């Protein structure tokens, strides 16, 4: 009745709207890689160059 | 962390020549950089201090030069004064470093 905009539908086949099952979870997938980037030793150096 | 060489061992040349000194780091030290003068039986005197500025009553013919990884320490010109070891220090970061001096350079000069 909606997607008619009417209150009262003939005798017939309509097509209403789509439908798509959900993602059921999520996944994340990245390499085995553990050590830390050398941020620290970058920006909390003591001296800067020029 | 940070290691240097300082070459060459030893120079020699008359009086109307100029001598030249190669300090070269492993990695850049951008322009942190001194030079160091030491009479025998004498204690070091800074004679070029970020690379480029003169230090304090040091005469005007020490030139010190390049930036980052290679610095030279050139002298216009010898007056058999300067006859002594020079040494280029890194100043730039400590944290684990055997010795923040480079080599030793002695300066021979035949009048």
């Amino acid at each position: 009745k909606c997607t008619l905009k009417s209150f009262t539908v003939e005798k017939g086949i309509y097509q209403t709207s789509n439908f798509r099952v959900q993602p059921t979870e999520s996944i994340v997938r990245f390499p085995n890689i553990t050590n830390l980037c050398p941020f620290d030793e970058v920006f909390n150096a003591t001296r800067f160059a020029s | 962390d940070i290691v240097m060489t300082q070459t060459p061992a030893s120079v020699s040349e008359p009086v109307g020549g100029t001598v030249t000194i190669k300090c070269q780091a492993s990695e850049s030290i951008s322009n942190w950089l001194a030079w160091y003068q030491q009479k025998p039986g004498q204690p070091p005197k800074l004679l070029i201090y970020a690379a480029f500025t003169l230090a304090s009553g040091v005469p005007s013919r020490f030139k010190g030069s390049g930036s980052g990884t290679q610095f030279t320490l050139t002298i216009n010109g010898v007056e058999c004064a300067d006859a002594a070891t020079y040494y280029c220090q890194q100043t730039y970061s400590s944290r684990d470093v055997d010795n923040v001096f480079g080599g030793g350079t002695e300066v021979v000069v035949k009048g």
